[PDB]
């Protein structure tokens, strides 16, 4: 998809110390825009991006009302699922639910998705046609039958194809400065001698947005798949991302090595070399 | 913009609204 | 059922001694969600460290960003200490400005 709106729900039981905790986070692409924490003092859906702050009190009262109802649902589901799996009231368990919609380059509906997990395992998922379900086991099959009889997929599909993409289009326009931006990576290479025989060459990509990026190392233009240390893309904390890739090279052979950076903000893939 | 609980599907037993 | 956290300790901007920056500890790929994360200055817990709202990846594994403002120097040591049910002992990852 070109753009996406996604919500992530987590409910965790803590039998020893009170009621379950529920966390909800909303994203547009790689940018978080809303949060709700059942443990927090506000008891309100809270803004986490400046462009969503423009929304009026009716929006915030509506999101607060809905998120409090989802909080209740997912905290209670823990007890329901514990019973479905014959589990004791002693242990801590997890409920996770993710869903959202993607739009194409034209900002028109492309896909919808919805998945539910219990204790980090798939439980039930909406299929890509937004009309049928996939149940993981015996217990999930009974949820599936219940949702089939109640025509849940019809309501979910109407939300994913309608409401979800209409509000995504609204956010993309209102938050265009933040959301429609491309921050090409700021790239550099560092050299760190390991010994008198070898040196580490580290190819950096900083301050980029969106998170999607490809860093590859080559020796004489041959991909160094096996010998590259590639770190997971990580958040900088300011709404941008970071990534690096490193290779250990024989001292004096640095010139044979090249790093290539591919990113949306780069008109062409970029070649980096060690410049002594 | 969030879906309502009935749009997502209620896994468990009915609870007072 | 159980997934061990991946840990990355780094700064928001390339470090320059005496210049204000942000110290980050990114924990990801873990399950269950309960985790203990501390940013350390000379082996001591930094207070008022902030963290991101709990979220998760396609495979259901959780991720969190812990961060605080810092001013790196030549001699001060920074680190991130993580404890999770999958670890027999807390894991300390030292901050290296080159990573
Ligand atoms: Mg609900």
């Amino acid at each position: 998809g070109s753009h996406s709106m996604r919500y992530f729900f987590t409910s965790v039981s803590r039998p020893g110390r009170g009621e379950p905790r529920f966390i909800a986070v909303g994203y547009v692409d790689d940018t978080q825009f809303v949060r709700f924490d059942s443990d927090a003092a506000s008891q309100r859906m809270e803004p986490r991006a400046p462009w969503i702050e423009q929304e009026g009190p009716e929006y915030w009262d509506g999101e607060t009302r809905k998120v409090k109802a989802h909080s209740q649902t997912h905290r209670v589901d823990l007890g329901t699922l514990r019973g479905y799996y014959n589990q004791s009231e002693a242990g801590s368990h997890t409920v996770q639910r993710m869903y959202g919609c993607d739009v194409g380059s034209d900002w028109r509906f492309l896909r919808g998705y919805h998945q539910y997990a219990y204790d980090g395992k798939d439980y039930i998922a909406l299929k890509e046609d937004l009309r049928s379900w996939t149940a993981a086991d015996m217990a999930a099959q009974t949820t599936k039958h219940k949702w089939e009889a109640a025509h849940v997929a019809e309501q979910l599909r109407a939300y994913l194809e309608g409401t979800c993409v209409e509000w995504l289009r609204r956010y993309l326009e209102n938050g265009k400065e933040t959301l429609q931006r491309t921050d090409a990576p700021k790239t550099h290479m560092t050299h760190h001698a390991v010994s008198d025989h070898e040196a580490t060459l580290r190819c950096w990509a900083l301050s980029f947005y969106p998170a999607e990026i490809t860093l590859t190392w080559q020796r004489d233009g041959e991909d160094q798949t096996q010998d590259t240390e590639l770190v997971e893309t990580r958040p900088a904390g300011d709404g941008t991302f970071q990534k690096w890739a490193a290779v250990v090279v024989p001292s004096g052979q640095e010139q044979r090595y090249t790093c290539h950076v591919q990113h949306e903000g780069l008109p062409k893939p970029l070649t980096l070399r060690w410049e002594p | 913009f969030l879906p309502t609980p009935e749009e997502l599907g209620l896994l468990g037993p009915p609870r007072p609204q | 059922i159980q997934r061990t956290p991946k840990i990355q300790v780094y700064s928001r901007h390339p470090a320059e001694n005496g210049k204000s920056n942000f110290l980050n500890c990114y924990v990801s790929g873990f399950h269950p969600s309960d985790i203990e994360v501390d940013l350390l200055k000379n082996g001591e817990r930094i207070e008022k460290v902030e963290h991101s709202d709990l979220s998760f990846s396609k495979d259901w594994s959780f991720y969190l960003l812990y961060y605080t403002e810092f001013t790196p120097t030549e001699k001060d040591e920074y680190a991130c200490r993580v404890n999770h049910v999958t670890l027999s002992q807390p894991k300390i990852v030292k901050w290296d400005r080159d990573m």
